[PDB]
């Protein structure tokens, strides 16, 4: 009952940090993907 | 014979639940939040606010009353008794207007 | 005259105003009872944002709870919630106070017995003797066959006029005694015998 | 999900004993024993057996399920399918093989579009799953939907589960912008105001996230301008009490916020007004009041343009006036009234005209409530509008039918009257 | 039990629903669009930057 209900507050608590850490993840990934992409970019300009 | 139940009302019904269960009636309220008083509580500051426009329906019901009156739905009723305020306020300038000109009129009419 | 007749039009049109807005506070006056019932039922019982629902406990006939957890419950569901409120059952050791069901006519004379307490939730009620037994007794102290009849004359209208009566309200201890119509119309009678 | 689950159960309930129609030449027979042996790779992981471990081996089953076109039999076999990418224990690798292997690939494309409708839920489910743009071509206004939907209901019977098929594709952003391509956008937003389903949350949420999704897509962006109701969609979203659901029909609003269209919705829809309902809803998350409060920030920098709008007097031009906030507002109105009286009150003139004769007795109401702006902040305004005659239409005004006209009517001859007598 | 357990079940499965499919869901696509624009953002900017110093090459 009360132990019951709580197990899914207690996973949907987990779920919402994991989605919490997902913004920092993605943004610091994508501003690295994209740093080597400018780079790329950059030295096309040479070419 | 009489006994305990215990319930839990999803709150995007729990107005609802509590208005048909207010339809008939079966089981008293507890009395386990009542020690939070009207501060915040689980919902006393949304029990402030609805008592805040029962005050002010209860103000405009008490306003139609004594105007001889026969007797969102906050919000209408907060317009309505702002209209009718606005409204016997006007009322009442225009005789205080009307009766400082008929007491110039009389005035004048004697000298 | 200018400034009079305006006054009489703005006077006009706030009581035409004010005739549909007493009839909107008719039906207000219910709505905010409903808002102060849920505010205390709010600001009384507790709720859990993990369950995201309003839960608690409080005292219930086995009878209504037969039926009124379960209207409740379909009630939610057709508010378009995703799911119902519960009906579940609750324990403890604490007794809660109880009432025995009240007819139209045995009120009366429950509420005049029970102005010396409750008992348990299904203890020993008096009131059931009682309802005939102050008839079966008071009547030995009046007994006369003459005026027995012209007190059921006057609770017979009592009990006859009960439609409007219901309505009108009438004097405060006429309305105590109008309270009891059916309890003076079996005392009259069992004068009347005696 | 559950709903997967209900349909995931209606196929692995049934059995298919392939053999028999393998002799019959309906199925190949390594197919028939390879299908057993596909649905029972939990069993063989529970045994420990090598099988269990190669993925191919659960691919090439899963490629002669998906050729089957008959509903019951491809079922028996893609209800497995999905079960193996959901269940870890078992073939959960085949499903990531099955789209690197490019006949594994082709064979759940024939297994996609035509099939029975709850086999082609089932193929639409593990071919949307990355573990393209074949399943983009796929994407059609039909879609899956002309078979996951009510119509052709079989077991997917439902229209969230073409939805879900296309929240998928939002998720690669050139799909989206192919969906773009696609119509039935008029429909989704109705669609996506989905009132029943088990769960109020889930019948809208699943259309929310992906409009979100949606929002972002330049190209979708312009499909959304075109879409109408939005702000009905919206408000349908906040009427729905879960706050996740109103949160992704309010990020999406916030990310796609277009200043002149929030400020269109504010006039007429009372958007603003919404975000102060927003915090009278109940939001269990931060971010959706957090929200209701930049989207107030947001309509205040449009209500600042309406208000040079309103002394430009451009409602005044088009005779196409309409209540806004800034109008009714007494600071806005204090400024207004010299914008009003542009010469000789020759601005006001032209609305007191208006006032006389308007399309609406509403937009008549507007300028009378704006003439009663005027006239108290200027007394010799007034006298101008007698000369138009608007102040002999207000007395028969008040007496004339319409709330909002009787009530403006009436103010406007109360605010005249006040004057006249002292 | 019986309906008590069903409110349970049906308890958790609307939390797990709500939380999951529409928020949690939320906070992923906005976390990826943001991964999408931000950085794109100052790679114009960058651009921009080399074009002008090729320019004055």
């Amino acid at each position: 009952g009360i132990q019951q209900l709580l197990a899914a507050e207690q996973e949907a608590q987990h779920i919402v940090a994991a989605a919490r850490n997902a913004k920092m993840a993605r943004l610091r990934q994508a501003k690295e993907e994209a740093e080597r992409e400018i780079a790329e970019h950059r030295a096309q300009v040479e070419r | 014979p009489m006994q305990l139940v215990q319930i839990i009302i999803p709150i995007e019904s729990a107005h609802l639940t509590v208005s048909y269960l207010g339809e008939l009636g079966l089981l008293q309220f507890k009395d386990l939040n009542s020690e939070k008083s009207p501060f915040q509580r689980t919902y006393a500051a949304q029990i402030k606010k609805c008592a805040e426009m029962a005050r002010k329906l209860r103000f405009f019901k008490e306003q139609m009353l004594k105007a001889g009156i026969l007797s969102d739905l906050e919000v209408k009723l907060g317009d309505l008794e702002a209209e009718l305020v606005e409204i016997n306020a006007n009322g009442d300038k225009l005789q205080r207007a009307h009766s400082e000109l008929v007491e110039y009129k009389l005035v004048l009419q004697k000298a | 005259s200018e400034l009079k007749t305006t006054l009489d039009a703005g006077l006009l049109h706030r009581g035409n105003l004010l005739q549909t807005i007493g009839d909107q506070f008719e039906q207000w006056n219910l709505l905010v009872k409903r808002e102060k019932s849920i505010y205390h039922t709010l600001n009384m019982l507790s709720l859990d944002v993990t369950k995201k629902c309003l839960v608690g406990e409080g005292w219930s006939p086995v009878f209504a709870t037969k039926q009124i957890q379960d209207a409740l419950e379909r009630a939610a569901f057709d508010s378009n919630s995703q799911v119902g409120a519960i009906f579940q059952v609750l324990h403890t050791k604490e007794s809660p106070p109880t009432y025995f069901r009240t007819n139209k006519f045995t009120s009366a004379f429950q509420e005049i017995v029970d102005a010396y307490g409750v008992a348990k939730y299904r203890e020993a009620n008096p009131g059931v003797f009682t309802i005939v037994t102050f008839p079966f007794l008071f009547a030995v102290m009046f007994g006369d066959w003459g005026h027995g009849i012209c007190l059921l004359l006057g609770t017979l209208v009592l009990i006859v006029r009960e439609k409007k009566l219901a309505s009108q309200k009438l004097d405060d201890i006429t309305d105590m005694t109008f309270g009891g119509r059916y309890v003076i119309l079996m005392m009259a009678l069992f004068s009347i015998y005696t | 999900m559950d709903h997967a689950e209900l349909t995931t159960e209606q196929v692995l309930k049934r059995d298919i004993p392939w053999e028999t129609y393998m002799t019959t030449k309906l199925i190949s027979g390594t197919g028939l024993q390879l299908l057993r042996r596909y649905d029972n790779r939990s069993e063989s992981h529970r045994a420990q057996l090598l099988d269990d471990d190669g993925p191919s081996y659960v691919r090439v089953f899963v490629s002669i399920l998906r050729d089957i076109y008959k509903e019951e039999t491809v079922e028996y076999v893609l209800a497995l399918i999905d079960e193996m990418l959901t269940a870890n224990p078992k073939r959960a690798r085949l499903f990531h093989d099955k789209s690197l292997a490019s006949e594994d690939t082709y064979e759940p494309f024939l297994r996609l579009l035509w099939k029975g409708n709850w086999f082609i839920q089932e193929k639409s489910c593990k071919i949307l799953a990355s573990i393209t743009t074949i399943d983009d071509v796929l994407k059609l206004l039909v879609e899956w939907l002309c078979a996951q939907l009510k119509k052709p209901s079989h077991p997917s019977r439902g229209v969230p589960v073409a939805i879900n098929c296309l929240a998928a594709l939002l998720k690669e952003p050139m799909v989206r912008s192919s969906f773009v391509q696609a119509d039935g956008v008029k429909l989704l937003t109705p669609l996506i105001s989905p009132a029943s389903t088990q769960q109020s949350i889930q019948l809208l949420y699943e259309t929310c996230l992906c409009v979100w999704l949606l929002s972002y897509y330049e190209p979708a962006v312009e499909y959304l301008a075109t879409t109408r109701t939005l702000p009905r969609l919206i408000d349908v979203v906040k009427s729905s009490t879960k706050e996740k659901v109103v949160r992704v029909v309010v990020l999406i609003l916030r990310n796609l916020l277009p200043k002149g269209n929030f400020a269109a919705q504010m006039i007429d829809l009372g958007l603003p007004q919404v975000v102060q309902s927003l915090k009278a809803q109940a939001w269990s998350d931060e971010d959706l009041l957090e929200g209701l409060n930049q989207l107030e920030e947001g309509l205040k920098d449009n209500i600042k343009r309406l208000s040079s709008f309103d002394k430009y007097k451009q409602e005044v031009l088009l005779g196409h006036l309409d209540w806004s906030p800034m109008h009714k507002d007494p600071l806005f109105w204090r400024d207004n009234i010299t914008n009003f009286e542009e010469n000789d009150f020759q601005i006001l003139r032209v609305l007191l005209t208006i006032l006389d004769t308007s399309s609406d007795p509403r937009a008549l109401a507007v300028a009378c409530f704006d003439l009663s702006q005027f006239i108290q902040y200027h007394p010799a305004g007034r006298v101008i509008v007698t000369d138009l005659k608007a102040k002999e239409r207000v007395m028969k005004l008040m007496n004339h039918e319409n709330t909002e006209v009787t009530k403006s009517a009436l103010l406007c001859i109360q605010r005249l009257f006040l004057g006249a007598k002292y | 039990n019986d309906a008590d357990v069903s409110k349970q079940i049906q308890q958790m499965v609307r939390f797990i629903r709500q939380e999951a499919e529409e928020k949690a869901n939320e906070i992923s696509v906005s976390a990826e669009e943001e991964f999408n624009i931000e950085k794109l953002q100052l790679v114009e900017a960058e651009k921009k930057k080399i074009r002008q110093e090729y320019e004055r090459k």
